[PDB]
């Protein structure tokens, strides 16, 4: 069975950067993109970007581009999301979601989403 | 950058065919966008549905298709569930960078 595994709800001061996980089961890690999005209630979904976890290769939404790093650890099979220099504007929900590197462009499996809430 | 934008709300009856858009302000939502569809159910359970204008996703209901009609990417619901009432998602492909609609909150009343 997919699995996609979020990390923890964050609560942090703006100017703190925290990182985020989604651990991948049940299927080649390698084979598939790793997709974030921000959902911001009045926002609906906001793509910040995409990996390759095979040489980790990124693309970015260009708004993100000094907001967002990342990375995967292949051995673990675990995709990260940093977030950088945080204020209220990045409280939200982040989603990892697969799509495959072969030729389909549907998303499946999403993970469950880890809140941040950024504040005072 | 491009705006994509569906409606925000629409409201359906049991066994309805209903049709969700997709527009673009860059001109017309071609085939070379790969749209995709996602749907979110209550408590924010993502599922994508369809991919590359009209591929549907192993083990999504074949109620749901994808489709262009006019300059708009579009999803079917043929026979609308009760259970489909929920937000759907449309994302556009420009450049390699993924560009999501605002979502459509499908009400089923019944």
């Amino acid at each position: 069975e997919v699995q996609l595994q979020q990390s923890g709800a964050e609560l942090v001061k703006p100017g703190a950067s925290v990182k985020l996980s989604c651990k991948a089961s049940g299927y080649t890690f390698t084979s598939y993109w790793m997709h974030w999005v921000k959902q911001r209630p009045g926002r609906g979904l906001e793509w910040i970007g995409r990996i390759d976890p095979n040489g980790g290769g990124t693309k970015y939404n260009e708004k993100f581009k000094s907001k967002a790093t990342l990375t995967v650890d292949k051995p673990s099979s675990t995709a990260y999301m940093q977030l950088s220099s945080l204020t209220s504007e990045d409280s939200a929900v982040y989603y990892c979601a697969r799509m495959w590197y072969y030729g389909t462009y549907y998303f499946d499996y999403w993970g469950q989403g880890t809140t941040l809430t950024v504040s005072s | 950058q491009a705006v994509v934008t569906q409606e925000s709300a629409l409201t359906t009856s049991p066994g309805e065919t209903v049709t969700l858009t997709c527009r673009s302000s860059t001109g017309a939502v071609t085939t070379s966008n790969y749209a995709n569809w996602v749907q979110e159910k209550p408590d924010h359970l993502f599922t994508g549905l369809i991919g590359g204008t009209n591929n549907r996703a192993p083990g999504v209901p074949a109620r749901f298709s994808g489709s262009l009609i006019g300059n708009k990417a579009a999803l079917t619901i043929t026979g609308a569930q009760t259970e489909d009432e929920a937000i759907y998602f449309c994302a556009l492909w420009y450049s390699n960078h993924l560009v999501f609609g605002g979502g459509t909150k499908l009400t089923v009343l019944g």
